[PDB]
DNA sequence: CTTGACAAAAGTGTTAAATTGTGCTATACTGGGAGCTGTCACGGATGC
DNA sequence: GCATCCGTGAGTCGAGGGTAATAAGCACAATTTAACACTTTTGTCAAG
RNA sequence: UCGA
């Protein structure tokens, strides 16, 4: 069965969690969109900006391109297809413009082919590079006006501009103390009054609106200057700002108009126009500064900016200072938003690619056929796609990990903020926050803060104002109103909870829960105003999969959900017997699974494919993937779920997950859990496990990895992949199918080769021993060598995956002088070893430390013992209750097996709980009653020593006692190497944990003697890189506190690059002898011959004043 | 004085300024290749235009920019935007520019460096094992003292030399008791270092005595993990190895766990009971 | 064959620069796009600062060992093992004379 | 132990004409319990075969001498419209939980 | 810990100066495959084993226990390292 | 939330100080080892163990 | 990279010479073949 | 191919900015401990080998193979050594190689090194 | 161990075919060009 | 000497990750390299 | 970018 729980009731479900990525960049796809009525912003802003594309007027050359449609479609290659080609997943657009002479007045209309734009997938993951990856959101201030209070002076107050980033310049009305003001752009200071000469104004407007607000009139006054006129004293701080070119007249006219007046180089967000404007008090339309009219400049925002300063400064009410990190004051961007603008900019390289190339020619054969290029357009798309700070791999870990990672948010990036600038208010957590980003989910790192995840209800529109869902209501209605209010518009109004008193509709309790901006006040059945949908909202995806989260504190709770993102597939995986009752639409909208799309009826179940032919008559289908690699190996499998044939509704799962159980996401298991000290093996957050999993293999998973290689052809000419190698025995030749690759099902150890390549190494006349070596055996010297690719250590199993497409092949390209090229999956089941990290949602971790036998184990009076028995420390350190209360729910729970639904804020509670413990009791001492038992006697004697210290309430039978401590959470157990119970009562249950990403079998490395780095000899990192670990600074100085003189001296010298210390080390150890002392560390060599690269004369001396040759015979000239 | 107007400019090595393909078939090289490079083109069409008594504006504008080339290949960004690799913003790193720095020369390789003979791996607690005590993965250890074991068969039977057995254990995975029990008769006595990032208290670097165990963990006595700074979250702690045995008198002398007891800060001791025992001592 | 205790610093002149030398590199480009071998001036030149190939010349009249550090006369270059590539340096010679930027820039700036 | 059929790569590769895939079909291979009416039969070897639309279970197998199967009930594979499968099983007897990555 | 240390720290003032005694000794025992030394057949550090029971192999246990009896002498500026290190390598191969 | 979140970062950030400190501390006594057993300094430095409390 | 001045290798500590009685004795010996000379 | 110019090192790779290029590249160019050892002991081995072979053939074997003074000499050469024509000492490699031969196959020593 | 005969490996001489380096083009072209931001602390030279 | 600028720093190891794309031309001299012819050396063979 |  499944029971569920909670009070307040969802009015509304969650929309989609894959717009955000899916729609928004939707927004500037215009593709079913008519070629004629489009949105004129998103990707057609990035046409109508760039174009009409202009050289001359009416003249000589006069040229004119003007700008018709894209044509949006023909992908060349599906996904699947992409992926296992390395090419990126992407599609044709086809623009159609008009090329008009100035002079003829001749219209020659021609259509282009731009390039390859790539086009989103289905889940909103883009294929680049053949690779899944992601476009992560971005987030800045909104564009706009903003009011601060004087970083300098001490009342002042300063006000601040800015538009796109890069695409306008910054703005500051500070008044510097001279009494006088001095506003600042760029770095420098200049007079307020000056800027308004070409605005339009003189001493007159200036004293009309200058004394309307207060004491500022004289600060905005000059002499010196305003005696000039606007395109006179225009020369000012032209001549001033840009010392570089002649201070001209005609100059002065062109250098500054770029500036604001220029729609591409001030182009300001829809967005910003927007709020400035509502925020200044008055109104706008073009997205600059102000427009180029006629010879001058008229105005239209700095008048109002001034407006507001000037009334902020003088105290006037409903001017105030326009709050910084606030949600209402910082949009989003998203993919749309950012795709467009990479290509207004990449499209105005190509603009350069037509003005500059229209005019060295001649006029005669002209078209955009000629005039159109490439790749500043689709490299510039092509480059945002890949080497940006928003672009990266996927998250295929689980279905979960990138869904939460493309619902995660970077202030970071191009056009944001750095690491070397961050404060405190920067990462923090503003009043307003609350249903919008989670305000625990975060990088336990160094990005606390810095990269926030969106919550669950709250939206981005194209504003990239970001809107969390409440409920209006009067005089304690409840409407039906799901009020998106703004966070600007959130501060106004009363937003009462969803954990309100509820009842009858209507308004309980008078004292009510409520806020303004933030701030907690108690309220009355009038002045309620809004309401929440539910508490949901207030948190992330993984946040508020974790049950009574209430009682766990926010770091626990932020390590659970960032771990929930480290989850693995399971091939037994099952879902949380406890869980929020979230995991429905968690994989619906994870698109990671198959349901019915319509009413219908399976045919064919074929783990393959499965054939539904549906209601509507028409026969359909939908094939299934099947264990298939992804981005982190994490195993991709869909099981159907569904018999030989049966008639299922719309929506209906008909196949599960990477994770799904039933349409419930599976991460681990909600396996028996004791909680004690057991022979200190779960010492300080340890863990331990028992073999009996093992048996019914609980936690193992599938991990796949990817193998290539390369038949480059060399300049002594081409390789192959083939089966042949000169000295290779028989026993090798194995596995290789007829071709030279392994074939499919085969065990690959870690020596053994999959693809094997032939060369022919460069002529080099062998060694006096080695051709001697080379006589008597009289081996043919094969002038042809092996190039054999094999496998790392760790990684060893099967093979499925075998794809080889050589040069010329259908549908692939190769680069530029290789011929072939292989790749073979490598696919290999994973039992759970020993040291193992795993955990649970309420963030507690730990490593598996030495898996007991099923033989001894705590079990109880039925016999059956515990799989993992945790100790209880970590838990109050770190302050997390919500694992106890999910273990005591699932200890009342086993019993009855029915599920839990414990919504975050609202489910089970101690005495709903309570009453399950009584309840399974009840029935269980049932199952022993009858089954002819009784009381034990060792159980008589745990219940008399807990009755010491009042556990069980004394005067009561030992029955009942046992009814109250296993109410309690713990029972009695007997260890399982004794046979004795305990001294105590031990809380265990079901709950819920989890197997982590990092694993024994890959992390662990070791390296006696490899390669070494070219530039010094200091031996390599990494792991499959196969180099050793580095002595840091604070590691040579421990060595040193120690006092080993000669375990550092080895250390630096024989042990890592010394010239024939490591080599004369390896003799040593081989022969038995003992190492030798090294001369030169030859890192030290290398600083050498540096620093005589700069001329400094290096002069190493001896026990008194003399020159020493550190390089023996080698540079003496 | 008059040196540091220097004429003549020191070139370095090549093989200091490596150039050489991969496995993709492509060139790579330093960036200080092209520096020198350019330098030398000023230098010497400079040279060409002198003799043949150029106009004195062309000569004396390619003298400025001899002297920005060369101060480039030296400071590059010490006066205006570096030169960097035409089309890319990547900086060309000169000369000073890796002898300074985070990961410059100095403190990348001089004062800190990659060895040999290491590998590192997760923890798990040690309940059964002593003060001079660490579980040590097979694996690990077999490609760790390879030269050891080399020897070890060398002594033993089983293989005529050296060569032959270092090709009778990398191929194979073999590790039929031959080895399994030989790599034992190397292991007693001398033992080895193991270290919890961060470094912090010299007790973050102790020494154990190797024992091998089956699994790819690591095993430590639980009470040292304190002074190592780790809990058992899921740790990783490097091993490494002191060759020279006057190295490994300093390992197993001072350098040694069961030997500093005591905290070198505050005099008091170091691997004092924790947690669990307490629990179980006090109750 | 000699303890070094000792470590001293100092300013590195023309003359000096010139004795480290093995030779003027003279065309600023790095080898053949065909033969990867050094060009005849070329920055990475095997014929002043060190052999390609281990004890051996640049045209292969000497292969081996047998001649030891005698100069090659079809090629000129000393038979030798490729490490001296290393240690070995060249120098540029500047036409018109050019400090230093580093005691010019420094904070004391020593020149000034 | 042991375990092959006619049709397969590995311990993954989807038979057609079978729901569960073949790692599945193992999930229900230990949780079978099969003893011998002979002490001293070591090793064994057993057989079967499903075609048409009809399931999968223990009791399907190939009875023969020395064998005794005590749960025929045990689901192995919903097999759909025309399945066929061919199956053969070595089942063993030894001491104690050996992981099959430990015995070839 | 290991056995005999407390003494060992007792004799030498300096907590490094057994180090140098315990290197330059054990090495010298490496050297002679271990004719040299004081330790007669029940003071040898025999390690357990399952082949066979025989000597340990490592040079610095030896040396513990070497320096553990006081046999041994060990002193700066002792005598000149020519005769020192010439006589040694005569009387053993 | 608020207060928490704000904490962790603190002590991140303080961690990348700390470093800082302890590498430039290991650039200036490093230089300092014991090495005469006695100097012959007949210098020394009283430190009382009486510490007025304040405002009491 | 060098031996530190200081710890095991220290220039106080690291002149200490060791030698077993056997050899001790040979050694302290023929310091007395000089004197015949 | 030809078009692409040499990859700066300097180039950072990863999403850190310390994560480099030209320090993951292994260097091959130069012997490396195991091949020290390798090379060693193919010599030593060899070494010891050479004196189960007659006196005179021994020494003529170290000049057809070019072993003595690393350069190979040929059959005239040595029949001038040893004041015997080139077909002995033609004749003379047979016997000694095939001698070798002998107690190769029976010691299976050197058997290793077969690449 | 050696002599003559002879096949192939190797040496050398001379050319054809490729690769590479150089000079020049005449209506008139005559002072670039690209932008960027949300630290912070202290030390020094330098402009008040 | 008082405010205001260039200058130098800022945490440990790791796991991975990665791969890419602008620009005039034509005749001709100067060599370089590939081709070819043929002498000699050297290694093999038949048979003293 | 993520572990510790
Ligand atoms: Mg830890
Ligand atoms: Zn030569």
């Amino acid at each position: 069965e499944i029971k569920r729980f909670g009070r307040i009731r969802e009015v509304i479900p969650l929309p989609p969690l894959t717009e955000i990525q899916v729609e928004s960049y939707k927004k500037a796809l215009q593709a079913d969109v008519p070629p004629e009525k489009r949105e004129n912003v998103g990707i057609q802003a990035a046409f109508k900006e760039t174009f009409p594309i202009e050289e001359g007027d009416k003249g000589k050359g006069g040229l004119v391109l003007d700008f018709l449609e894209y044509r949006i479609g023909d992908p060349p290659f599906s996904q699947d297809e992409c992926r296992e080609k390395d090419l990126t997943y992407q599609a044709p657009l086809y623009a159609r413009l008009q090329l008009i002479h100035k002079d003829t007045g001749l219209i020659k209309e021609d259509e282009v082919f731009l390039g390859h734009l790539p086009l989103m997938t289905e889940d909103g993951s883009f294929i680049i590079n053949g690779a899944d990856r992601v476009i992560v959101s971005q987030i800045h201030r909104s564009p706009g006006v903003y009011f601060t209070p004087d970083p300098a002076r001490p009342g002042r107050y300063i006000a601040s501009i800015i538009p796109l980033p890069k695409r306008g310049p910054w703005i500051d009305l500070e008044v510097e103390a001279s009494g006088v003001v001095t506003m600042k752009v760029n770095k420098r200071k200049f007079p307020l009054v000056l800027l308004l000469r070409v605005l339009g104004y003189d001493q007159e407007t200036l004293v009309r609106e200058l004394s309307a607000y207060g004491d500022l009139v004289q600060g905005l006054l000059d002499e010196a200057v305003l005696a000039m006129r606007p395109e006179e004293a225009m020369v000012r701080l032209f001549t001033l700002l840009r010392p570089g070119d002649p201070p001209k007249k005609d100059k002065a006219l062109a250098y500054l108009f770029g500036l604001l007046a220029d729609p591409k180089r001030y182009d300001l967000g829809e967005a910003g126009r927007y709020k400035a404007e509502e925020k200044l008090g008055v109104g706008l339309s073009g997205r600059t500064l102000v427009r180029f009219e006629d010879g001058e400049f008229k105005d239209e925002v700095f008048l109002p900016t001034l407006r507001y300063l000037f009334a902020l400064t003088a105290g006037v009410p409903g001017h105030e200072v326009d709050d910084i990190d606030h949600l209402g004051n910082r949009r989003i961007r998203t993919v749309g938003e950012l795709m467009a603008d990479q290509f207004r900019v990449g499209l105005a390289r190509l603009a350069r690619g037509v003005r500059e190339r229209m005019v060295m020619g001649s006029p005669d054969t002209l078209t955009p056929a000629k005039l159109v290029n490439s790749r500043p357009l689709e490299a510039a798309l092509r480059e945002f796609f890949s080497r940006s700070q928003l672009s990266q791999f996927k998250d295929e870990t689980n279905p979960l990990s990138s869904l939460r990672h493309k619902r995660r948010i970077s202030a970071l990036g191009p056009g944001g903020l750095t690491r070397e600038r961050a404060g405190f208010d920067v990462r923090d957590v503003h009043r307003t926050h609350y249903g919008r980003i989670c305000p625990v989910e975060t990088p336990e790192g160094a990005n606390i803060g810095l990269i926030t995840s969106l919550a669950a209800y709250a939206r981005v529109d194209a504003l990239g104002f970001i809107r969390t869902p409440y409920r209006r209501v009067k005089n304690g209605v409840v409407t039906e109103e799901v009020v998106y209010m703004t966070a600007s518009e959130e501060d106004r109004y009363t937003i009462a909870q969803a954990n309100t008193p509820l009842e009858g509709d209507r308004i309980a309790t008078d004292r009510v829960v409520a806020r303004r901006r933030g701030e907690p006040v108690i309220v009355a059945p009038e002045e309620v105003e809004f309401m929440d949908v539910s508490p949901k909202q207030v948190f992330s995806l993984n946040t508020n999969l974790i049950p009574f989260l209430e009682h766990d504190d926010a770091n626990r709770a932020l390590m659970g959900s960032n771990m929930q993102t480290q989850a693995v597939p399971l091939i037994r995986a099952q879902a949380p017997v406890v869980m929020t009752g979230l995991e429905e639409r968690v994989v619906r909208d994870s698109l990671a699974a198959l349901y019915a799309e319509e009413d219908g009826e399976v045919v064919k179940v074929d783990g393959t494919r499965i054939a539904v032919r549906y209601e509507d008559g028409r026969l359909v289908e939908h094939p299934l993937r099947r264990y298939a690699r992804s981005n982190q190996g994490t195993a991709f499998d869909q099981r159907p779920r569904v018999r030989v044939g049966q008639r299922v509704k719309k929506g209906d799962l008909l196949a599960d997950g990477p994770a799904s159980e039933e349409g419930f996401l599976a991460l681990g298991q909600n396996v028996l859990v004791a909680i004690m000290p057991f022979d200190g093996y779960n010492f300080e957050d340890a863990i331990v496990i028992s073999e009996e999993l093992l048996k019914r293999d609980f936690y193992t998973s599938i991990h796949i990895e990817r193998y290539e290689i390369e038949a480059r052809d060399t300049k002594l000419g081409p390789e192959r992949i083939t089966r042949d190698i000169p000295h290779l025995s028989e026993a090798a030749l194995r596995d290789l199918d007829e071709e030279g690759i392994v074939r499919i099902g085969a065990e690959v150890k870690p020596g053994d080769i999959l693809v094997g390549r032939t060369s022919f190494k460069g002529e080099q006349e062998p060694s006096p021993e080695e051709r001697l070596l080379r006589s008597i055996f009289g081996e043919k010297a094969r002038d042809v060598k092996d190039t054999s690719l094999r496998v790392p250590p760790g990684e060893g199993g099967i093979v499925v995956g075998r794809l080889r497409l050589r040069r010329g092949d259908p549908g692939v390209e190769l680069k530029p002088g290789v011929r072939e090229v292989v790749r073979v999956f490598v696919a290999q089941k994973r039992k759970l070893q020993v040291g193992d990290k795993l955990a649970n949602r309420h963030g507690n971790k730990g490593v598996v430390a030495k898996i007991l036998p099923v033989e001894d184990m705590p079990h109880l009076p039925d016999g059956t013992p515990v799989d993992v028995i945790l100790n209880p420390l970590g838990v109050p350190s770190r302050m997390n209750l919500g694992q106890i209360l999910e273990t005591h729910l699932g200890l009342a729970g086993y019993f009855l097996g029915q599920r839990y639904i414990s919504p975050v804020f609202d489910g089970a509670t101690e005495p709903e709980i309570k009453e399950l413990l009584a309840e399974a009791f009840n029935l269980y001492f049932g199952k022993r009653q009858g089954e002819g038992f009784g009381v034990d006697k060792r159980e008589k004697e745990v219940l008399a020593r807990a009755e010491k210290l009042g556990l069980v309430s004394p005067g009561k039978s030992p029955e009942e006692q046992l009814k109250e401590l296993f109410d309690l959470g713990k029972v009695v157990l007997y260890d399982g190497r004794t046979g004795e119970p305990f001294e105590g009562p031990i809380v265990v249950g079901q709950m819920f944990i989890m197997k982590l990403y990092h694993m024994v079998e890959d992390k662990m490395h070791a390296r006696s003697t490899g390669p070494y780095s070219l530039i010094t000899q200091q031996p390599l990192g990494g792991k499959a890189q196969f180099g050793g670990q580095r002595f840091g600074e604070m590691e040579v100085w421990a060595l040193e506190a120690y006092g080993a003189a000669h375990t550092l001296q080895e250390m630096l010298t024989i042990k890592s690059d010394d010239i024939e210390g490591r080599n004369a080390a390896y003799q040593a150890i081989i022969k038995g002898e003992d190492v030798p002392e090294p001369s030169v560390p030859e890192s030290f060599r290398v600083l050498v011959k540096e620093l005589q690269a700069l001329a400094l004369d290096v002069q190493t001396l001896d026990e008194k004043d003399n020159p020493v040759d550190i390089f023996e015979g080698l540079a003496s000239k | 004085p008059e040196w540091m107007i220097l004429e003549a400019v020191p070139v370095l090595p090549p093989d200091l300024r490596p150039m050489v393909q991969v496995d993709g078939g492509r060139f790579a090289t330093s960036d200080l290749n092209d520096l020198y490079r350019r330098l030398i083109n000023r230098n010497n069409r400079l040279k060409k235009l002198l003799a043949q008594g150029a106009p004195e504006i062309i000569i004396r504008n390619e003298k400025r920019m001899l002297q920005e080339a060369v101060d480039a290949v030296i400071d590059n960004g010490r006066r205006g935007s570096p030169v960097t690799n035409p089309g890319s913003e990547r900086p060309l790193r000169s000369l000073t520019d890796i002898l300074s720095g985070k990961q410059g020369r100095f403190r990348q390789n001089l004062l800190g460096k990659r060895v040999d003979y290491s590998g590192r791996s997760v923890i798990v607690v040690g309940p059964q094992l002593k003060l001079h005590q660490c579980g040590l993965p097979k694996r690990m250890a077999l490609e760790l003292f390879k030269p050891f074991l080399l020897k070890k068969m060398e002594e033993k039977a089983f293989a005529p030399n050296v060569k032959a057995a270092r090709r009778m254990l990398e191929r194979q995975r073999d590790i039929k008791d031959e080895v399994w029990d030989a790599l034992e008769e190397v292991i007693h006595g001398k033992v080895v270092l193991l270290n919890r990032a961060p470094t912090l208290h010299r007790l973050g670097i102790q020494a154990f005595q190797p024992v091998l165990v089956e699994g790819q963990s690591i095993q430590l006595h639980p009470l040292v993990c304190e002074a190592f700074n780790a809990d058992f979250d899921g740790d990783q702690m490097a091993v490494h190895v002191p060759l020279s045995s006057f190295a490994q008198a300093e390992a197993r002398i001072q350098m040694l766990s069961a030997h500093n007891l005591l905290s070198p800060a505050s005099g008091e001791p170091l691997a004092k009971p924790s947690r669990d025992i307490i629990l179980g001592l006090y109750y | 064959k000699k303890e070094v205790r000792k470590v001293r610093i100092a300013l590195a002149s023309p003359e000096k620069i010139r004795s480290w030398s093995y030779g003027e590199v003279e065309k600023p480009e790095t080898i053949n796009y065909r033969t990867l071998k050094p060009e005849r001036d070329g920055l990475f030149d095997e014929r002043i600062f060190g052999p390609i190939k281990d004890y051996e010349c640049a045209c292969g009249k000497y292969k081996r060992q047998r001649f030891e550090g005698k100069v090659c006369e079809r090629c000129g270059v000393e038979v030798t093992r490729s490490i001296v590539r290393r240690y070995r340096m060249g120098h540029i010679e500047l036409a018109t004379p050019a400090a230093h930027i580093w005691f010019v820039k420094d904070v004391p700036s020593k020149i000034g | 132990t042991s375990v092959y059929i006619e049709d397969v790569l590995h311990e993954f590769s989807t038979i057609p004409g079978v729901k569960e895939d073949v790692v599945e079909i193992i999930l229900n291979l230990k949780e079978l319990v099969v003893r011998f009416l002979d002490p001293k039969m070591a090793s064994t070897t057993l057989i079967l075969r499903a075609e048409g639309p009809k399931e999968v279970r223990a009791g399907d197998f190939t009875p023969s001498a020395d064998v005794e199967i005590m749960n025929p009930d045990l689901h192995i594979a919903t097999l759909e419209e025309g399945g066929k499968l061919y199956m053969e099983v070595r089942v063993d007897r030894g001491v104690g939980y050996v992981p099959a990555e430990r015995h070839g | 810990a290991e056995p005999g240390i407390d003494k060992l720290f007792g004799m030498v003032d300096s907590k490094y100066r057994l180090t140098v005694v315990v290197a330059k000794r054990a090495q010298q025992l490496l050297r002679h495959r271990f004719k040299n030394t004081v330790l007669e057949p029940e003071e040898r550090p025999k390690m357990r084993t399952l082949e066979g029971l025989y000597d340990d192999p490592n040079a610095v246990t030896w040396a513990m226990k070497e320096l553990l009896t006081g046999r041994l002498f060990f002193g700066e500026n002792l005598v000149p390292e020519d005769r020192l290190q010439k006589e040694m390598e005569r009387l053993y191969p | 939330s608020h207060g928490a979140r704000k904490g962790g970062a603190d002590t991140a950030l303080r961690t990348a100080d700390s470093g800082y400190l302890t590498r430039k501390l290991v650039d200036v006594a490093h230089e300092i080892v014991v090495r005469e057993a006695d100097c012959g300094t007949t210098n020394y430095i009283s430190v009382p163990l009486f510490q007025m409390d304040e405002v009491t | 990279g060098r031996l530190i001045p200081a710890g095991t290798g220290s220039d106080f500590v690291r002149f200490t010479q060791v030698v077993d009685q056997r050899t001790l004795k040979a050694i302290e010996e023929a310091r007395k073949e000089a004197v015949e000379a | 191919k030809i078009a692409q110019e040499p990859v700066s090192l300097e180039t950072p790779i990863g999403d850190e900015k310390d994560s480099f290029y030209g320090d993951f590249i292994p260097d091959e160019n130069l012997p490396s401990p195991v091949e020290a050892a390798a090379q060693s002991l193919l010599s030593e081995e060899l070494e010891k080998a050479l004196s189960k072979l007659s006196e005179r053939e021994a020494m003529v074997l170290k000049l057809r193979k070019g072993l003595i003074d690393g350069r190979e000499h040929t059959l005239e050469e040595v029949g001038a050594y040893f004041g015997v024509t080139r077909e002995r000492i033609r004749q003379i490699e047979n016997k000694a190689l095939r001698k070798l031969k002998y107690h190769e196959s029976r010691t299976r020593k050197l058997r290793d090194f077969l690449e």
